[PDB]
């Protein structure tokens, strides 16, 4: 199959070889931030940045897109039951299709609700961030992600915001808007998924806001001045106001 | 110095001859006279494969016969159809499932699972392994071989005259009496040492006073002067006539037939009803099978009582489920085998000595024979289906890396089911008309038997949950076995109703129940255990693609052939019928198509075995030596080793970024460039 | 000399002479240019630069602009994972039917 | 054991226990150990 | 023990007629011993995780998606038995050896694979055996697998096949009335000359001739 | 009489049987000219549709590489109009129409004619489904093997016609059209270039044809109960059968192209011999031995499924419309179907 | 089956000769590259043999053809051997056909349903083929000398430009026409083995298919394939020996191994390659034989069917 020639194929092969030769796993880093406050990491060597309960701040039962289909299913049920149009048996069976698919939008919205970052912590060293969420079935799932994997999105979320010089928070530290951020690869439950967009809600509290912005900017932080908080105030699967 | 030998070719030929002699010696040592359990099991497995192929061919023939109403295949040979049905039943039950399971699984596992050195009587084990072929062949030749050897078009009249010794009886008188012997020499020759064939054709020849109807094939006796062959050559296919009429009787020997898997007296127990032939052959084969089963049971049970390891003396809960089922079924077989043998001996005595052991005239009763057969009947099926449950239980625990649901409860349930199977004799003979008390007791015992099966199903389902699932080819087969066992239990429970049984006794519903319980569950479990232990038995890793194809086609074929049968049973199609009304054509054709799909799946499994042999790649235990992560350190070590082995295995594969770039830039066919 | 398997001899050489190009001189010249300009001369398909009603593409957009959520994903070790959370979510619906 | 003497005759009273063409009994067919 | 001498034809690098099994490039079963004791895998890094210590190196970022290419490590091909040596290892010197087990673990009979062509028959065994029971044995009858051809006109007799008489039955008004009733389907053939020509609508090939 | 081998002609007697409509009797309509015409028509239509779809998809991909994805329904309409306006798309339509005429004339039509010549005789059941489902299994496999390599020449011609424009015009051989390239290149480079290591194409075509034919026949015969027991429309049933067959064919076929790409696109490791050694048959062997099956299935939908599966579906639908899947069925107990009328009414 | 034959109409000698010439020319042209490759393969492993194991064994005809095409001459280099081998094939076919036609005319059974028995027909065919192949040993050597120069060193090459030039060079350098018969016995044996390894199995398989599957259409092709496989298996060592013998160049130093005859060649092959050395390129040889047989059988059978239909034999008699 290699007998035929294409200069596009040759260029692609050369580019692939160049990428395999030059682009390496070990890469130098330049975006480095030195914080303005000595950070007191918790007993597990972590500093909390954003705490939120989006479930407590979400309209779950009565949603906008799902309600329309969820209510319209009865109309199709009645049409099939009463045969108002006087169609054939096959046509009635076809008309029965609508009720069997209505669950898809509600399921999609509920799944989307799980991607919101409920809790965010930064471990010692300023390279891995722990994001914890809760699936609406009450499934507490946490995952550690690399610092470089974050990329901000615009307030309109229609275009990728600049990785630097973004102003997504108020001066005091509160978030200026419900922010969306893209992660290239997130290891959820051990399985890596590509190009996943997470959201931080405005209702969340930005504890130690500056580092959070550094987490938003994606630059690595210099964890020089670190204190240790000796308080095991967190219990194993401790109950949370988000439920 | 240099040696100039004239024949380096002869040197190489001598080397080849020495290789041949050494190969013959080594083959006799490690494949003929070997006492190794592994070698004996491998031989038994190959023989079982051959026997199962023969049985599947018989089943395919039956399905083709039943495919279309009007007897298109058997051409109305009802006796041949009955013989073929009996042969299929006996070969699959008494020569396929029992041989394969017992020989292969026991010989392979008892040395390993029971942890005993070889067998209790290795000589007996080898004897049985070498002896099974005789019964295998004998039970498989009945459908093609019959005492009525001549063909329907074979004009046996031309040759049978030569067989008549009464033609020359006269000279027999004077052989030892010579006083008037010469007087016999003074007679006139009419038929003395002569054969005159009457005109077989209407010849209107006025010039011919006599017409020679003698066989043209025997015109020159000189040709017959040295031919050491019978006169049937002249009687074998020397006419062009053909009777393509379903009304034309093709047997004329209606007494020569078979009485199915269970010998039904007095039809089987009377020469007038069952002629000499297939019935006697089957009785002798049953006797031989009983002897072989006794030998196997002694060889197996003797080791378990004596050759147990230091720690496995009494606590049977430690042994694997398959081995426990093996021991329990061995005990159960040791129970009913003497009764089956005595019943066979009595049937043979009735057939050949006329003891009236089944004649209602002077004391006998067919109910006695039916009761004996049923006392051998239900325990046989119960023992047969038992090992597959242990196989499935052993397969599931390793795949999920979790403890079984209730091992002691499952073992006790299996033992209770075995104990209960000895009291369901009247269940299969509900329509024989026993005393109403006996019928009620039998029905109540049959209904209560489902209590252990529900425990087993619940235990399997519960053990399948809350575990670390590692999907292998074995897991899918175990799931298929469970799914097949689900329907069979419901069908059996429904058939336990007295009214439903009276409405469906001895019908296609019963046929479907029996097939789905045996052909589906047991064969599926056997295949699962084969895949679960493919490496140790074969030495090479299985072929993933062909194994998946086999697991797909085999699982589907069973349902495809059993659903139409159950549907016809709901329509009340009688069992063991050579033809059916046209109303059953659709379901019969669906069942035939399912049987063909099952045959295709078997071919796929054979191709899978061939591909696995051609692969020659070492297999690695997915458990990696830690089948249970009972500790956090064990779980961590398993995770680390799995990550390392994945990184090593995923070496040389293009990286994620490069693969994505290539996949994106795949399309390179553009019209005009810059 | 020959028949001495200990050291291979040129008498055992089975080499066919390379007379001319297999496909032609045009193919030979094209191969020479490709080996000379692999990754250097990159022709691009012709596309109208100015398109009213179509905003020029300037960078990669966030995944929020995709019109269909794919199922199979790429594990960074080079794997092509089918079993994903999105796969489970998509498999939940049909199984209900 | 054709053309390859695997067995030794001195330890075997009856040579020929296996099909072979490179052996012969030390005790000849006309031999008789006498007293 | 021991081995033969050097032969250039036995070296795949020299002999160009040796085709290399791409699934057995890095594995040479001829080097396998019983019991096997060759280490072939250890902790390997620097493929996706750098072997250097960059745990707290803020100036270093690990990019697992940019892994460099490596050599594919084929699985361990199944061992091939060196029959000759095995023929010596499993050989027996009768009536001169006590029935005792040699102390060496190397005396254990390791079952190594050999030729594969035998298993090839096992691939076609389900087919061949089937033919053996259906084609070679011609069960259940000779004509069951023969090519289908109807009997000729008035063959073998008018008793079994009065086809011409059927034509007469198809020529009368009553039979015609039967056609009008729709209960009796149209004629299955037509008598042309002394032969029976089955129309294409019959769906059956022409009857065989009387050779 | 002419060569070493001899096929002696031997006469034999006639045979008689009870039934006569259960074997393999060639249909009178199963003729060379009619089969060729029907296959040519169906293949041309399906190939034309597939080529137009492929051209449109490639133009849309180029536009997406040129402009951002549409943001609304109106944006999608505008982007579609802009893509359709491409003169590159028009030239691609012309070239793909030529290539499609060539391929559906010589590959899909050829496979269909071979299947018709191979499955003409297998009659079905009067009141059920074809129980002899393995009777045509060898016929389908042999027929697929016959036409498996028939398309490789045209595929290579198209690849070369679209492959030379990438190189500089100083080495351009012309190729005014796909037909012009097919006419000129065979007289220029020799036939061996069009058949050099075409194993991937041969395997893909064989697998696709076998899957399509066998699945369509088995589904049509078996699933008739869905149109018989249940009173379905059977038209949606035919469409569903076609869709399932297309999906199965794509799943069973993409691995060959995947192996070919892996051999021809995976970055070569410096300082080592090629893992596949440059034959790619081992690649299939590797594909037949890989532990991670998904590793040999990446980009299946993206790469070729959206380009040829619609063609296969259209071909199946057109074959159904042309009636090339016709299997005879006569009453096994009435009239011509039997020779012993006695065992039919008593 | 003795009276089962069907020979109601018989062809004429001239028509048979012409049909044989045309069909054999077509079949040889189709199989010219296959024969050339099979000859080339046997020269490559004349002293190495098959050193691969299990399924890797044998010489890849695809790889050999790829190398031959890549040699530089392309597909145009596949007719160099066909230039002279065609004339020799035609001559051998003509001689064998004339001898067999005369023999069959002198010994045919009277009844058209009765033919000469298998043994007698095989004997007549073997005699005709042996005579014909003994006639064309020079042509076989000349054709072989052309293809053999490719896998052989240029210094060891024979240098034949075709048929007449090669014949002149051989008659001059090698001493004379006596060298033309080097391996004539081998060629005669190859033809004789070919003359008896086909008809028997072909008729057996045809009758078996007729009994088992009726008078189906696949019977002829299946019997042809089975007969081709059996004849290739039977004649494979003979063809290899004949090639290795006729390929023996005059210069002993230019020969990898010296063959003083069939016995010497066989002894050397057994010493070096063993028993398996006779099965070199069996797939390629079987493919060539099957292709030639299929082409010739199809063309000749179509022509004969047209001629018999013109003659007017009954549908059962045709
Ligand atoms: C290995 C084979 C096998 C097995 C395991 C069984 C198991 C059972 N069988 Fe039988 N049987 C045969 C093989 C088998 N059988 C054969 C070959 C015949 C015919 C002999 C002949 O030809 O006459 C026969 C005949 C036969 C008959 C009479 C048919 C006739 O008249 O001859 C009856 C009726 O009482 C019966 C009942 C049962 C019952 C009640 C079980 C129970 O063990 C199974 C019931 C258990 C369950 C019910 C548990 C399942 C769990 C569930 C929770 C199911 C519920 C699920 C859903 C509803 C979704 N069997
Ligand atoms: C375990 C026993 C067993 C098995 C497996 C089968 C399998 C099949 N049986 Fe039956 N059958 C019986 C036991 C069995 N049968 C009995 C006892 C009777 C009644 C006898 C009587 O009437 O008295 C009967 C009767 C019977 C009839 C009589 C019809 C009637 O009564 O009206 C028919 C007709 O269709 C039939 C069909 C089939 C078919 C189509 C299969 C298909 O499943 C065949 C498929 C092949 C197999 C399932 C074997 C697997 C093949 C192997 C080679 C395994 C070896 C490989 C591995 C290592 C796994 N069977
Ligand atoms: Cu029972
Ligand atoms: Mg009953």
């Amino acid at each position: 199959l290699n007998h035929v020639q294409n200069m596009l194929e040759e260029n692609l092969k050369y580019d692939a070889q160049k990428y395999n030769d030059e682009v390496a796993v070990i890469q130098k880093t330049s975006r480095i931030y030195k914080p303005t406050y000595t950070i007191e990491f918790n007993r597990e060597g972590e500093v909390l940045v954003y705490s939120a309960d989006p479930i407590k701040n979400s309209v779950v039962y009565f949603k906008y897109p799902y309600v329309l289909y969820e209510a319209a299913i009865p109309l199709f049920i009645w049409a099939w039951i009463y045969n108002p149009l006087e169609l054939s048996k096959n046509a009635v069976n076809s008309l029965l299709i609508y009720p069997n698919i209505a669950w898809i939008p509600r399921m999609w919205y509920w799944r989307s609700l799980q991607y919101k970052i409920q809790k965010m912590y930064l471990l010692r060293g300023g390279k891995v961030a722990k994001i914890e969420t809760q699936s609406l079935a009450g499934d507490r799932f946490t995952s550690w992600v690399e610092t470089y994997q974050f990329h901000p999105l615009t307030q309109d979320q229609k275009n990728f915001d600049n990785q630097d010089n973004a102003e997504f928070l108020e001066d005091e530290g509160q978030l200026k808007y419900e922010l969306g951020v893209q992660l290239d690869n997130l290891q959820e439950m051990g399985t890596t998924s590509q190009d996943i967009v997470i959201n931080f809600m405005k209702e969340g509290t930005v504890h130690h806001p500056e580092l959070f912005e550094a987490i938003v900017k994606g630059y690595n932080i210099d964890t020089s001045d670190y204190v240790i908080n000796t308080a095991n105030n967190l219990r194993a699967r401790e109950g949370n106001h988000n439920h | 110095v240099s040696v100039n030998n004239y024949f380096y070719y002869l040197d190489r030929i001598k080397k080849l001859f020495t290789y041949l002699n050494d190969l013959r010696k080594h083959i006799l040592k490690k494949y003929v006279y070997t006492i190794n359990h592994k070698r004996i099991a491998i031989n038994y497995l190959y023989f079982s494969m051959v026997t199962g192929l023969s049985g599947a061919a018989l089943a395919t023939m039956i399905r083709l016969e039943l495919a279309h109403p009007g007897s298109p295949f058997f051409k109305g040979d009802s006796l041949r159809y009955l013989q073929v049905v009996t042969a299929h039943g006996l070969i699959m039950v008494f020569f396929v499932v029992v041989p394969i399971l017992f020989g292969g699984f026991a010989n392979f596992l008892i040395p390993y699972h029971v942890g005993s050195k070889d067998v209790a009587y290795p000589r007996l084990n080898s004897i049985g392994f070498w002896i099974q072929p005789c019964g295998y062949i004998l039970l498989a030749k009945i459908g093609f071989l019959r005492p009525q050897f001549w063909r329907y078009y074979d004009k046996t009249s031309f040759s049978f005259p030569f067989l008549e010794k009464m033609k020359y009886n006269q000279y027999k008188e004077y052989k030892n009496d010579y006083l008037f012997y010469l007087d016999f020499l003074k007679k006139e020759i009419t038929d003395d040492h002569s054969f005159f064939w009457k005109a077989r054709k209407v010849i209107k020849l006025p010039q011919y006073s006599v017409f020679s109807f003698v066989p043209l094939k025997l015109m020159m006796w000189k040709t017959m002067i040295n031919y050491p062959e019978s006169f049937w050559y002249a009687a074998s296919r020397v006419v062009q006539s053909r009777r393509k009429k379903v009304f034309v009787t093709k047997c004329s020997a209606r007494t020569l037939t078979t009485a199915g898997w269970t010998f039904i007296t007095p039809f089987s127990s009377n020469i007038k009803y069952t002629g000499v032939g297939s019935q006697d052959i089957l009785i002798l084969s049953v006797v031989f099978a009983g002897i072989s089963t006794t030998i196997s049971f002694t060889n197996l049970l003797i080791t378990r009582r004596t050759l147990a390891m230091p720690g496995l003396r009494h606590r049977r809960v430690l042994m694997p489920f398959v081995t426990i089922s093996i021991f329990l079924t061995l005990r159960m077989l040791a129970t009913i085998t003497p009764v089956l043998g005595a019943a066979v001996i009595m049937m043979a005595f009735d057939r050949h000595w006329q003891t009236t052991f089944f004649e209602y005239a002077y004391g006998g009763d067919p109910i006695l024979s039916q009761h004996l057969f049923w006392f051998f009947g239900h325990p046989e099926v119960y023992v047969l289906i038992i090992p597959t449950f242990g196989f499935i239980n052993m397969i599931v625990p390793h795949n999920n890396t979790r403890r079984v649901a209730s091992k002691h409860h499952m073992i006790w349930a299996i033992y209770v089911m075995a104990y209960m199977g000895y009291l369901v004799w009247g269940h299969h003979m509900y329509l024989v008309g026993l005393d109403h008390r006996s019928r009620t007791m039998y029905s109540t015992i049959t209904i209560m038997i489902s209590m252990p099966a529900t425990i087993k199903v619940v235990n399997w389902t519960l053990s399948l949950v809350n575990g670390a699932l590692k999907i292998d080819l074995p897991f899918l087969f175990s799931m298929s076995f469970l799914l097949l066992f689900l329907v069979a239990g419901f069908t059996g429970m429904w058939l336990s109703h007295v009214s439903l049984n009276v409405s469906m006794h001895d019908t296609f519903y019963v046929v479907a129940h029996f097939h789905i319980m045996l052909s589906g569950a047991a064969m599926t479990g056997i295949f699962s255990g084969i895949y679960y232990y493919f490496n140790a038995l074969f030495g090479v890793k299985y072929s993933r693609m062909f194994g998946y194809m086999h697991l797909i086609y085999y699982s589907g074929g069973q349902w495809v052939a059993f659903v139409p049968l159950f549907y016809l049973g709901f329509s009340g199609m009688p069992r063991r019928i050579h033809d059916y009304p046209v109303v059953f054509m659709g379901w019969h054709s669906m069942s035939t198509t399912g049987h063909f799909i099952t045959l295709v799946g078997i071919i796929f499994f054979f191709l899978m075995m061939f591909d696995s042999h051609i692969e020659r790649r070492a297999s690695t235990s997915t458990t990696l030596g830690l089948p249970r992560w009972y500790k956090r350190i064990s779980y961590y070590i398993f995770k680390i080793r799995y990550l390392q082995h994945t990184k090593s295995k995923m070496n040389g594969i293009p990286g994620s970024t490069v693969r994505l770039m290539l996949i994106n830039r795949h399309f390179v066919e553009y019209e005009v460039y810059e | 000399d020959q028949l001495d398997f200990s050291h291979f001899d040129k008498a055992f050489e089975n080499k066919y002479d390379i007379v001319a190009p297999e496909f032609g001189d045009l193919h030979q010249k094209r191969a020479e240019f490709i080996a000379k300009n692999q990754g250097t001369y990159r022709p691009v398909p012709l596309v109208p630069n100015n398109i009213k009603g179509l905003i020029p593409k300037t960078c990669r957009l966030p995944a929020t602009r995709n019109w269909y959520r794919r199922t199979s994903s790429f594990e960074r070790n080079g794997f092509f994972n089918i079993h994903t959370p999105v796969l489970n979510t998509k498999m939940i619906p049909w199984l209900l039917f | 054991c054709i053309y390859q003497a695997y067995q030794n005759p001195l330890r075997h009273i009856n040579t020929g226990h296996n099909p072979n063409n490179v052996y012969e009994d030390i005790v000849m067919l006309g031999d008789y150990p006498v007293q | 023990h021991h081995h033969h001498e050097y032969d250039w034809r036995d070296d795949p690098k020299v002999n160009k007629d040796i085709e290399e099994d791409i699934r057995d490039r890095g594995w040479h079963p001829e080097t396998y011993d019983f019991p096997y004791t060759k280490k072939h895998d250890d902790w390997v890094f620097d493929v996706t995780m750098p072997s250097q210590n960059y745990q707290t190196d803020l100036t270093v970022n690990i990019h697992p998606e940019n892994k460099k290419m490596h050599v594919m490590k084929q699985v361990m091909r199944q061992s091939y038995w060196d029959a000759e040596h095995d023929m010596a290892h499993e050989y027996d010197y009768e009536s001169e050896d006590l029935d005792f087990q040699c102390e060496s673990f190397k005396s254990q009979h390791f079952r190594k694979k050999g030729p594969i062509s035998q298993y090839l028959i096992l691939g076609l065994l389900p087919i061949l055996y089937f033919g053996t029971e259906f084609f070679y044995n011609h069960y259940p009858d000779e004509d069951y697998w023969r090519v289908a051809h109807p009997p000729p006109l008035d063959y073998p007799d008018t008793d079994d096949t009065d086809d011409t008489e059927t034509f007469k039955d198809y020529k009368s008004f009553t039979g015609r009335r039967m056609v009008d009733t729709g209960i009796v389907d149209p004629l299955w053939y037509d008598i042309r000359e002394g032969k029976k020509v089955y129309y294409d609508w019959a769906g059956v090939n022409q009857p065989m001739e009387d050779i | 009489m002419f060569f070493e081998l001899e096929d002696i002609k031997r006469r034999h007697s006639l045979y008689w049987d009870i039934y006569n409509v259960q074997g393999w009797v060639r249909r009178p309509d199963s003729t060379l000219y009619n089969n060729v015409k029907r296959g040519v028509t169906a293949g041309v239509v399906a190939s034309l549709v597939q080529e137009n779809i492929t051209a449109l998809v490639e133009n849309c991909k180029l536009l997406a590489t040129k402009y951002e994805k549409p943001q609304n329904l109106r944006q999608a309409a505008t982007f579609m109009k802009e893509v359709f306006k491409l003169e590159n798309y028009r030239k691609a339509v012309w070239n793909r129409s030529q290539y499609a005429l060539c391929i559906g004339t010589f590959d899909i039509g050829a496979r269909l004619a071979t299947f018709r010549w191979l499955n003409n005789g297998w009659q079905r059941v009067f009141a059920g489904f074809e129980f002899n489902f393995v009777r045509k299994i060898p016929t389908t496999m042999l027929a697929a093997l016959f036409t498996a390599p028939f398309s490789v020449p045209f595929e290579l011609a198209r690849m070369a016609y679209y492959g030379d424009k990438t190189f500089p015009k100083e080495l351009q051989r012309g190729y005014s059209s796909y037909l012009s390239a097919l006419a000129r290149i065979p007289f220029e480079e020799g036939p061996y270039f069009l058949f050099k290591n075409s194993f991937p194409l041969i395997i893909r075509n064989f697998f696709q044809t076998f899957t399509l034919f066998y699945t369509y026949d088995f589904l049509k015969d078996k699933a008739s109960f869905a149109w018989r027991v249940g009173e379905q429309n059977e038209y949606a049933c035919k469409m569903i059968i076609a869709g399932i067959s297309t999906y199965l064919a794509a799943v069973f076929s993409y691995p060959w192209m995947v192996t070919r790409e892996m051999v021809d696109f995976w970055p070569k490791v410096p300082g080592a011999p090629c893992t596949f050694n440059g034959n790619y048959r081992k690649a299939a062997v590797w594909i037949w031995y890989h532990e991670f099956s998904g590793n040999y299935f990446a980009g299946f939908f993206t790469k070729y499924f959206w380009k040829a599966s619609p063609g296969m579906f259209l071909t199946l639908m057109l074959a159904d419309k042309v009636g090339l899947f016709d299997q005879t069925t006569v009453d096994n107990f009435g009239g011509a179907g039997n020779n012993s009328w006695e065992d039919t009414f008593v | 089956m003795n009276y089962s034959y069907k020979r109601y109409w018989e062809p004429s000698t001239a028509e048979v000769i012409g049909l044989s010439l045309s069909v054999n020319t077509i079949s040889a042209a189709l199989t010219y590259p296959i024969e050339f490759v099979k000859v080339r393969s046997q020269i490559r492993t004349e002293g190495v043999g098959i050193r691969s194991k299990n399924l890797y064994m044998g010489i890849n005809p695809n790889k050999v053809f790829r190398e031959i095409h890549a040699t530089g001459n392309g597909l145009r280099g596949f007719y160099q051997g066909f230039e002279s081998h065609l004339i020799g094939r035609l001559s051998y076919l003509f001689i064998r056909n004339l001898t067999y036609k005369i023999i069959y005319d002198r010994t045919k059974p009277v009844k058209a349903h009765n033919d000469l028995s298998h043994r007698e027909k095989g004997v007549i065919a073997g005699f005709a083929g042996g005579l014909a192949a003994f006639l064309t040993s020079p042509a076989d050597l000349v054709n072989t000398r052309t293809i053999a120069e490719g896998g052989k060193p240029k210094e060891w090459r024979w240098g034949y430009k075709g048929l007449m030039d090669g014949i002149n060079k051989i008659a001059a350098t090698e001493g004379g026409n006596a060298a033309l018969f080097r391996g004539s016995y081998a060629n005669v044996l190859r033809a004789v083995i070919l003359n008896i390894s086909l008809t028997g199995p072909f008729d057996y398989l045809n009758e078996k298919i007729w009994i088992t599957f009726g008078d189906m259409t696949w019977n002829k092709y299946a019997a042809l394939l089975w007969a081709s496989f059996w004849g290739s298996v039977a004649t494979l060592p003979f063809d290899n020996i004949r090639t290795r013998l006729y390929a023996q160049n005059a210069d002993p130093t230019k020969n990898r191994l010296t063959y003083s005859g069939w016995a010497d060649a066989a002894k050397k092959l057994i010493q070096h390659e063993g028993i398996s050395g006779f099965y070199v390129g069996f797939y390629a040889f079987y493919i060539r034989t099957f292709l030639y047989a299929w082409t010739t059988v199809f063309i000749t059978d179509k022509i004969t069917s047209d001629w018999k239909r013109k003659a007017g034999l009954k549908e059962w008699q045709i």
